[PDB]
């Protein structure tokens, strides 16, 4: 149920 | 580390969260 | 965290959630010592038994949270692991023993009143502090209950327990690098760590300079908050040499 974290700290 | 381990919101501006004194009255 | 209550804003600055990628999920806690140091169990990374084995690409660290799952836009901040250490002589093989890990940051993260580090203690807070009866405090995110989940951070405050009681709760064999936790059956109160807790800080408040230090790592149980079980804790005075001598040559 944890909300999306923004895409720049998945890259 | 010259600053750890005293919280911003807390020890810093003089406030005491609502549990901590059951610490203290813990050391005995 | 079983039978806690919400912590306060602020209340535990130093508190991190290590975080998986893909899926994105709560691995554990964790705590921040410096700018650029996280520590947590080594047992959050590595656990052959279950096939973990995370490397730095696969986690996140999350510093300055309250809410478990909301995405604390200008609040929280999300770091990348540069490397983890692993303590050379844990034992995962039998009882957890050396329950610790280090974590360098890609980049140093900035304090504000939500992000802080926690102090480590030297010889002579553990001495003072470690003692049957004396309380510390335990946070995280994980599960309410056995057998469900917090919607912010969870807090419960826990006596430390005789040395003889904690072997005497258990089959595991206990050494000195653990130390054990929580209420009897017989005292009324209760409380204990749970599963997502784990990695994340013990801490006392010293009465001599009013500093927060970490004395424990939540480190392992048998279930949650069973009466006659308690909770063990990694020592960290006894292995403080080790995360000195990481952060000194790294
Ligand atoms: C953990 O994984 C690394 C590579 O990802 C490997 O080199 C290491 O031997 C593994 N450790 C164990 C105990 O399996
Ligand atoms: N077994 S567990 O829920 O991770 C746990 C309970 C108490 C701990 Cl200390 S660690
Ligand atoms: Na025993
Ligand atoms: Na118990």
């Amino acid at each position: 149920d944890f909300e999306e974290i923004p895409e720049e700290y998945l890259q | 580390e010259a600053d750890c381990g005293l919280r911003p919101l807390f020890e810093k501006k003089s406030l005491e969260d609502k549990t901590e004194r059951e610490l203290l009255e813990s050391y005995i | 965290i079983v039978e806690g209550s919400d912590a306060e804003i602020g209340m535990s600055p130093w508190q991190v959630m290590l975080f998986r990628k893909s899926p994105q999920e709560l691995l554990c806690g964790a705590s921040l010592i410096s700018d650029r140091w996280v520590l947590t169990a080594a047992h959050c990374l590595l656990y052959p038994p279950w096939d973990k084995n995370f490397t730095e690409n696969d986690l996140l660290v999350r510093i300055g949270k309250h809410s478990r799952t909301r995405y604390e836009r200008n609040i929280e901040k999300i770091s990348m692991l540069e490397k983890i250490y692993i303590h050379p002589r844990y034992n995962w093989r039998e009882n957890l023993d050396r329950d610790i890990a280090l974590m360098k940051l890609k980049k140093p993260v900035a304090f504000s009143d939500y992000i802080h580090p926690v102090c480590l203690p030297d010889r002579e807070t553990a001495a003072s502090l470690l003692q049957a009866g004396y309380k510390g405090r335990v946070t995280g995110w994980g599960n309410l209950k056995e057998t469900g989940q917090p919607s912010v951070l969870q807090v419960v405050n826990l006596p430390i327990v005789e040395r003889p009681v904690c072997k005497d709760s258990t089959r595991i064999r206990i050494t000195d690098n653990m130390f054990c936790a929580g209420y009897k059956p017989d005292e009324g109160k209760r409380g204990d760590a749970c599963e997502g807790d784990s990695g994340g800080p013990f801490v006392m408040k010293s009465p001599f300079n009013n500093r927060w230090y970490q004395m424990g790592i939540v480190s392992w149980g048998e279930g949650c908050d069973r009466d006659g079980k308690y909770g063990f804790y990694t020592h960290v005075f006894r292995l403080k040499k080790w995360i000195q001598k990481v952060i000194d040559q790294f």
